[PDB]
């Protein structure tokens, strides 16, 4: 499992793999880990499949009622706080690593990272899951300050391809998502569409 | 499993059942629990089936060499000591046996209780096995030193029978042996189901 | 850590007669929930008067048979004699007990003919305890075949039966019947049944199909 | 246990075996594993047999209560959410692995529900003991928008693969075909395995058992 | 094993228009036998019987609590209970104790009232019903009982032929089990009569 | 370890080392024993003690067990080894066989001890 | 360790129990009574844990006496045996279970003499003769041998004496004194204690 | 070996008309990490026999140098005698069981492929010493995924050609990449024939991911 | 469980042991002798494990008798007690240790009466009176009360009888018979067995 | 701990960190993990400090005696085989992850990897230790086939700097070693000489 969210000027770019494993067998090789909560708010799921899906549906219910009551478009900080309150209160029962990234008309593009502990912090980029541990060196070296939308799509796709290459728990297909004022646009990079990196041979 | 042996005026009576179990399932009801060591010595099977069969056969081997070297039969006390010494070297390793060595000696009728733990004691009456506690009850109430030969058969045969009735691990057929001065003789191999109809009438 | 043993299934059956000896087993070899092969007979012939059947851990079964085959020649070279069914049964007892504290996960049944000509069947446990009996079932479906053998071959629980002597025709039919019933209930038993017949003439083999599931 | 489901052009085909085992011994040769949820949604079952029955019956009871109040046909997502939220609440202690499939006003929807509460929406799913054998057939011969008879052949081969290879599965192949207008519940689709009929009769003769006491009580 | 503590075996069989149910009579703790005459088959409505095998406490507790719910059912409704109705009643009773079940495996045998149809089933400790057209067995010697029933049973059998089949299927399977024995009681259920026989069995 | 062959066969067919050991016993003091009806008595001749020596140490009559005793001739240094080895066997017999050691058994052990030294390497 | 024994006759019930209350390696009490008077014709033989014995036996005792006062008539030996089973079975899967192996003895006006065996797990069984403890393993075989359905009370005590002498001969635990009581049509009668 | 470190996954094997084909992916998994993606797990023993191994790779290299030397030592004599496919399989059964009994086993699972005297041989060897002969073989997760696919084709058509056996393996290797998490899309195809043992270079199976869109 | 007791006087040693060889819950023997004859004036009383008792006691017995034959004179009670201590201490940290609690009693020609206490760990201690087993916990206090350094053997047997009667009253394990032997100037003497 | 060895046309380029920890405390922040065996042969140590040092001294003794007997410059394959025989035979006793890289007149630049198991394989580049896991993504993307000596020096330095940044067990000083026909040349990168990488802040 490898999840990624990078923030740019107009909004955010999200990316995730599609492999979910139960031991050494792949139960689903084409899992959608990018769950929509609202119109412009998305989250990334990693860890226990039963836990991540149950919390995501709960926040959608909580923010959905919150948005109508206030009669305003929901904030990304508000959606991330609802994930924070559930992951911290039931930290001994839940095994989840949620990265919440979206857009609101007040602040703009935001990336929040909520790991297993239950803490919440805003970041420029956020990586999570088992396969993320293999791309900490790449992301830190390649990340440039002030990247455009199209550059962030390439930045996320390359980092996920390198993570899926080495990690056994990660693999399958790359799912991308771009959120701005215009709306949400998603694309899937298939088997031949994946950025190929050369294999070391003598 | 129920094996018993007692000595009296005329000789030594050896009695055993034939039920062998692998947990709750009964593997066999026809096992020869009275191990024929020599034409003059007898043993019993309790606990481990292979442990009783292998070591007493090693004893049967050792007793024959003793007879060839010394030109005389081995004493019951010496036959009990040899088996006690061999199994003692493997104490606390995994061996499990509870045998009774019977035979007529120069001193008279002999009875010894040998364990895998290392016990070796001589007495007038013994009972080994899971149903040994039930065998002691009916045996002690009808025991006498001046008991008749036919009266001795009825005591031991019923003592196994009463044990098979209460113990789940005991059953099959009651095997009876009489030990005399010239040698032991095979008395009877009565089935428990056949004896049930006999004691009812 | 590490487990040296593995349950491979398989059930071996043997019936002794007046002049015949039958050793039969299923050909299924499995592990856990998957089947390794559908053609793996547990019956193996040693001499012209002895056939052995091994069930349990196949690693021990395959090795032990090679020990017996090596010991069969050692007796043949030294004594100038073919090893009798009673001698092999006594020999296997010592080989199994030599590994007392590290035992073979094996259930052996030897079926053959004695010096007189009658059918002889010997039963073995993992450690080496053995006895002679008319019939014995060992393996995974051993608890399914035995009660039927006690009733039909031993004539137990039946009130007024004439006690008919065992013929090869009747015994072969009884072997085929119980394995059909065993394949329905026991998952380790199935695929194909192989029967070995030991007579005055020699050893003969027969194969009967079973449930493939 | 081998249960599978597939999505074709018109609807959904669900498959199951009939072997129910107690430990490593077959207890039932003919066992129904395709369960009724609603007149349009059916659900295959795996794992704990008692947990599968009671969870199915409760959701089927709730959806019948739901459909009568709404006055219209229930949705697959409603069946999914009810099974998803209950199994999560018990933290996987209810060992029920369910392959859900039905036809709605939206279309055909297939789900695989795990005892812990995780759900997956896929064109083809396999669960149970012989799921590995059944998935291999799908990963080799599955194609999008296939015919009804072609999809029925695809699932039957998948269940059969779990039957012969896996020891936990056996006997008959059960199929359930649900479309937009037609619902075919083929109980005995294929019987690949049967008992070799007994040539030797062991019928006990009248009076071979010894009786000690006899008592006859008349009835109305 | 919890089931092997008290032992026991229960068997049910189908005939033409008759149902037979048989069980051993031994009551014992682990290895020691205590009572020769122990009831395991309980009447439920003149033509319907239930046989319970497992822990001796749970055998008696379930039978008493099922009779508690049986009588209330027969008073609320002006009809005698159906075999399918009782099957679901036992299944409901056992599942109420899901995370702390009664260690017993019930077997129901009897004829359907008004419709004279035979019925047999067996249940799990947590209450999982399964219906068969041949036989159902429960107890410590389950594997032993399966081997006998798979060879002796025939499709259409008369009351006298069914009795000889179920008796021999029990006796031989019980004699290979250490924790089961001390007599076998058989209830042959017909539309006109109930025949109860105690068979001559091994007492070891 | 010393593995040289000491006792070996000769052209005529004699074991010289055994024969020379029989010459050593002839040179030793005389020892005679007779068997009676109720008592068995042995005695030694040619003590040749200088009278200035304690005659308690040079006693050739040694009891192996409670019912077994022996008198020797020849090399007194060699006999003391055999006596002590036989005395252990009398107690070793009791540990294996609860019965006391007989005269025939203990003699067979001493003879076999002497036999093994006429065939072993270096001895 | 504690010991129980009960023998049923044609019109009487004979029961006996040891008078030893032991701790670790010492015998604290020499004349301990283990029989509880339930009714005029019912006795309870309670054996098991240190605290569970007194607490459970008295709880049922007072509840049986409560039935007597509320109705006027006493409970039957059958009804009392099923009542004491119900309380033990319901407490079995609770937080506080009672680990007690008891034996119920009673005489009924219509049905006659009755003896009931009960496990700590609460399993009731009707038996002509029953015994509890490690001493039961040595005495039940003697009870299987000489027992007859038509045994006289003078022969029943003689049969009881044969079993108690086995405890003095083979049983490793010292049990000198035994309480002997007979229940018949007149009620509970105290008999001379068999001492060694 | 008590704890396996760098391990290799499934190894396939199926015999056709006049030869046997074995395939194994070039991957050495370190727990979950794909550490080495260019290692050979298939070796040529002699002209008529070949070996493919699953499990610990360090133990495979030990068996590689032993079997390598055993063939050299035999070829030194030149007496017209060579090790048969059964002889290598029988030795390997004795080798794995001997170390199993010493409580220090080689963490390996082998698939033996051979062709001698017009007979095609396919053998299986466990880390404990379990050995048998089968028309189709699969190790690890292959026994659960690839073997069911191998059994159904050989049930319909018992005898296959070299082309039919290769396309069956490529179909099985594709499914292994779909469902086995510790597999790689770079495998070697080894084939025994009358000409000898031939191992092909890096090969990749074409994968389809059309199920990515059809969820909603 | 087994029991030992030793009372040493001015010119004699009084020692007694039980005659019960017990297994699980049954008494296998009634006349079991746990006293071993080492010399003409030395006795060894071994109590402990099932196999270690007979094997260790006889090994030292035959070695003491070996000393007698090799020299002509017997070992002193002090030398015999130190020899048996050396064999147990060396085997304590070996592969097979003997778990035996012994009590050595002997009379010397020069020193006189002697009694030695010894644990399974091999710790030798000279004592005027000592006891082994669970019965020691009930008897040592009586031996602390009525014991005098100049006690006569007429009173010592009476003191021994006082301790054995406590075992009949308080001790939970049945020990009916005891073997009594006295070692003095003339050697080992067999005294009448105290039975209950 | 992070160790690296990259092969080029002339010879090899080595790199190792300087941090050795006994729990969460640094025992030595100046550890030299580049151990010389011969004139042109070096090895990189990772894992147990007691185990790796004992084997490295043992191979030096074995190869030193071996090179004199044949009277020929030692091969890198020969040196790696001596490490292989010790790491495989005592695999249940030793915790070692050795990467052996050097030069010989017969083959040239060679890099061999001996992991925890005891296997041996030749690679174009090799990474080992605890901190190597974080730079698997970077090395796979940055590596070019046929890099010159100067490029390999920068390639090793950059990868090690990113590893020490993320890993707690890795840190301190980068130690580089370049081996060719000319000989062995080593350089030490200090505090400010470390490859600079930006920290993403809002």
């Amino acid at each position: 499992t490898t999840i990624m969210a990078v923030q740019f000027n107009g909004g955010v770019v999200l990316g995730a793999d599609s492999r979910t494993t139960t031991g050494s067998y792949i139960a689903n090789r084409v899992t959608d880990k990018l769950t929509p909560i609202h119109d412009h708010i998305f989250c990334c799921r990693s860890g226990s499949a039963a836990d991540t899906q149950a919390v995501a549906d709960a926040v959608t219910y909580q923010l959905g009622f919150h948005s109508i009551e206030l009669n305003e478009p929901p904030l990304v900080h508000t959606a991330a706080s609802l994930f924070k309150e559930m992951c911290y209160r039931y930290r001994e029962d839940l095994m989840a690593g949620i990265i919440i990234a979206g857009w609101d008309p007040q602040e703009g593009g935001q990336v929040y990272s909520v790991p297993m502990g239950g803490m919440m912090v805003r970041q420029s980029f956020a990586i999570g899951g088992s396969g993320s541990s293999y791309i900490y060196g790449y992301v830190d070296a390649t990340y440039r300050e002030g990247m455009t939308k199209d550059e962030c799509l390439q930045f996320t796709a390359n980092a996920l391809a390198l993570a899926m290459e080495r990690d056994g728990s990660s693999g399958g297909v790359i799912r991308l998502a771009a959120i701005q004022e215009s709306g949400v646009e998603r694309q899937v990079l298939l088997g031949d569409q994946i950025p190929k990196f050369t294999i070391a041979t003598l | 499993t129920t094996t018993l042996a007692f000595k009296f005026l005329h000789g030594v009576i050896v009695a055993a059942d034939s039920r062998a179990t692998a947990g709750a399932y009964i593997a066999s009801q026809t096992v020869k629990k009275v191990i024929e060591i020599n034409p003059y010595l007898l043993g019993t099977m309790a606990g481990g089936a292979a442990d009783c069969s292998f070591w007493e056969r090693l004893l049967a081997r050792q007793c024959r060499i003793y007879e060839l070297r010394n030109k005389e039969r081995i004493s019951v006390a010496a036959a009990s000591k040899l088996l006690a010494n061999m199994v003692y070297q493997y104490k606390g390793m995994g061996l499990s046996m509870g045998t009774m060595i019977c035979g007529w000696d120069k001193r008279g009728p002999g009875l010894y209780y040998v364990d895998s733990e290392g016990n070796r004691i001589s007495g007038t009456a013994f009972s080994v096995g899971s149903g040994s506690v039930y065998a002691y009850g009916v045996m002690d109430r009808g025991y006498s030193y001046d008991l008749k030969v036919e009266e001795a058969y009825d005591l031991a045969r019923r003592a196994i029978y009463q044990a098979t009735y209460r113990d789940a691990y005991s059953g099959g057929a009651v095997n009876l042996y009489h030990v005399r001065e010239d040698g032991w003789i095979r008395v009877s191999s009565d089935n428990v189901a056949d004896l049930h109809d006999k004691y009812s009438s | 850590r590490f487990s040296p043993y593995a349950f491979n299934g398989g059930t071996v059956l043997a019936i002794a007669g007046e002049d015949f000896s039958i050793v039969a087993s299923d050909t299924r070899l499995s592990e856990g929930f998957s089947i390794h092969t559908r053609d793996s007979p547990k019956c193996y012939k040693l001499t012209d008067k002895t056939v052995i059947g091994c069930s349990g851990f196949h690693g021990d079964c395959l090795t032990l048979t090679k020990i017996i085959e090596a010991r069969l020649k050692m007796y043949k070279h030294s004594n100038n004699k073919a090893m009798t069914t009673g001698a092999i049964a006594a020999m296997l007892s010592t080989i199994l007990y030599s590994r007392r504290f590290f035992p073979y996960y094996v259930y052996n049944i030897i079926g053959g003919l004695d010096e007189e000509g009658k059918g002889a069947v010997y039963s073995f446990d993992p450690v080496g305890s053995y006895q002679r009996d008319s019939f014995k079932a060992g393996g995974s479906a051993s608890a399914m075949l035995q009660p039927l053998l006690d009733n039909q071959v031993g004539f137990k629980n039946m009130q007024n039966v004439e006690h008919v002597p065992l013929t090869l025709d009747r015994a072969m039919r009884l072997v085929k019947d119980v394995f059909i019933s065993a394949a329905e209930r026991d998952v380790y038993t199935g695929d194909a049944l192989r029967i070995c017949i030991v007579t005055k003439e020699g050893i003969r083999e027969e194969t009967v199909p079973l449930r493939k599931d | 246990t081998t249960i599978a489901g597939v999505v074709y052009k018109d609807g959904i085909v669900l498959g199951a075996d009939t072997r129910a085992t107690e430990g490593m011994v077959v207890a039932d040769k003919n066992c129904s594993k395709i369960h009724f949820i609603s007149p349009n949604i059916y659900c295959c079952g795996a794992g704990t047999a008692a947990d599968t029955d009671m969870t199915t019956q409760l959701i089927s009871s709730n959806l019948e209560l739901h459909s009568l109040t709404t006055g219209r046909l229930p949705r697959v997502v409603t069946a999914n959410r009810m099974l998803k939220q209950m199994l999560f609440r018990y933290q996987g202690y209810i060992g029920a692995a369910l392959v859900l499939g039905g036809v709605d006003v939206t279309g055909p929807h297939l789900y695989s529900i795990y005892p812990h509460g995780s759900t997956d929406k896929l064109p083809y799913v396999t669960m149970g003991s012989g799921s590995l054998a059944a998935m291999a057939v799908f990963e080799d011969k599955f194609r999008p928008d296939m015919e009804e008879e072609e999809a029925k052949k695809l699932v039957s081969e998948a269940i059969a693969a779990g039957i012969f290879n896996d020891l936990g599965s056996g006997s008959n192949i059960d199929l359930c075909v649900i479309s937009k207008s037609k619902l075919d519940f083929l109980r005995p689709f294929s019987v690949p395995n049967k008992k070799g009929t007994r040539l030797g009769r062991y019928r006990c003769e009248k009076g071979t058992t010894a009786v000690l006491t006899e008592k006859v009580t008349p009835l109305e | 094993s919890i089931m092997s503590y008290n032992g026991g075996a229960v068997m049910a069989m189908k005939g033409k228009n008759c149902v037979a149910i048989a069980a051993d009579r031994r009551f014992g703790i682990q290895a020691q036998m205590v009572t020769t005459d122990f009831q395991k088959i309980f009447p439920m409505g003149d033509r319907l019987y239930i046989g319970l095998a497992g822990l001796a406490t749970d055998v008696q507790t379930v039978a008493q609590r099922l009779k508690f719910r049986l009588n209330l059912y027969e008073l609320k409704e002006g009809r005698q209970i159906k075999p399918y109705t009782l099957m679901s009643m036992v299944a409901n009773l056992l599942y109420e104790k899901r995370f702390g079940p009664y260690y017993t495996e019930p077997v129901i045998a009897g004829l359907d009232p008004k419709t004279f149809k035979p019925f047999i089933c067996s249940l799990d400790l947590i209450g999982c019903p399964m219906v068969t057209d041949d036989f159902v067995v429960s107890g410590t010697c389950s594997e032993q009982m399966y081997g006998m029933c798979e060879s002796l049973w025939e499709p259409n059998m008369d009351p006298e032929h069914l009795f000889e089949t179920i008796s021999q299927a029990m006796l031989n399977a019980v004699d290979r089990d250490a924790v089961s024995g001390m007599g076998v009681i058989v209830h042959v259920i017909e539309k006109d009569k109930i025949t109860t026989r105690t068979l001559k069995a091994r007492m070891d | 370890s010393y593995d040289r062959a000491i006792t070996v066969f000769s052209p005529d067919g004699h074991l010289f080392q055994v024969e020379y050991a029989q010459e050593a016993v002839k040179k030793g003091s005389t020892a005679v024993g007779v068997r009676g009806k109720d008592i068995v008595v042995l005695g030694v001749e040619k003590k040749s003690v200088a009278k200035l020596q304690d005659e308690r140490t040079v006693r050739k009559i040694c009891a192996l067990d409670d019912n077994v005793c022996m008198a020797f001739a020849g090399l007194t240094a060699d006999a003391r080894i055999v006596i002590n080895r036989a005395r252990v066997e009398c107690q070793s017999h009791r540990l294996t066989v609860e019965d006391p050691v007989t005269v025939e058994y203990i003699t067979r052990y001493i003879a076999s001890l002497k036999q093994r030294y006429t065939q072993s390497n270096g001895r | 360790m504690e010991y129980l024994i009960g023998i049923q006759g044609p019109d009487y019930v004979l029961v006996a129990s040891d008078r030893v209350a032991a701790s670790n390696i010492v015998q604290m009490k020499d004349d301990h009574d283990k029989m509880f008077k339930m009714s005029e014709k019912i006795l309870l033989l309670c054996v098991g844990e240190a605290g569970d014995t007194v607490q459970f036996a008295e709880y049922i005792q007072k509840n049986v006496q409560l039935y007597k006062m509320r109705n006027g008539y006493e409970l039957s030996p059958t009804a009392a045996a099923n009542f004491t089973r119900r309380n033990l079975a319901d407490c079995l899967r609770s937080r506080t279970p009672y680990h007690v192996n008891l034996l119920l003895a009673g005489y009924d006006e219509h049905e006659g003499p009755a003896l009931y065996y009960m496990d700590y797990l609460a399993a009731l069984a009707k038996a002509p003769f029953a015994a509890h403890g490690y001493g039961a393993f040595l005495t039940l075989s003697i009870l299987d041998r000489y027992y007859t359905p038509t045994i006289s009370r003078e022969r029943a005590v003689e049969l009881l004496r044969k079993c108690l002498e086995e405890l003095q001969k083979r049983f490793i635990l010292n049990l000198p004194t035994f309480s002997v009581r007979v229940i018949d049509k007149d009620g509970i009668h105290n008999l001379e204690n068999i001492a060694f | 070996t008590q704890n396996p470190m760098v391990t290799g996954t499934s190894v396939l094997g199926v015999k056709f008309d006049g030869g046997v084909v074995i395939a194994a992916d070039m991957l050495g998994s370190y727990g979950s990490l794909a550490r080495f993606r260019n290692i050979s797990r298939i070796m040529r023993v002699n002209d008529s026999t070949m070996l493919g191994a699953s499990g610990d790779y360090a133990d495979f290299q030990y068996l590689k140098q032993v079997l390598g030397q055993m063939v050299i030592d035999e070829e030194l004599l030149g007496d017209g005698h060579s090790y048969s496919p059964r002889a290598i399989h029988s030795w390997l059964t004795r080798a794995m069981y001997s170390r199993r009994s010493k409580m220090n086993p080689l963490w390996n699972t082998m698939v033996i492929g051979g062709y001698a005297d017009g007979e095609s041989f396919l053998g299986y060897v466990d880390m404990l010493g379990v050995a048998y002969e089968a028309p189709s073989l699969a190790t690890g997760y292959g026994a659960y995924l690839a073997q069911p696919l191998l059994r159904e084709v050989l049930e319909k058509q018992p005898v296959l050609s070299q082309t039919e056996a290769r396309e069956l393996v490529e179909r099985c290797m594709r499914v292994l990449y779909y469902r086995d998490a510790r597999s790689y899309n770079r495998f070697q195809i080894a084939t025994v024939t009358e000409k000898g043992v031939e191992i092909e270079g890096p090969l990749s199976a074409q994968t389809n991911w059309d199920i990515a869109h059809m969820i909603s």
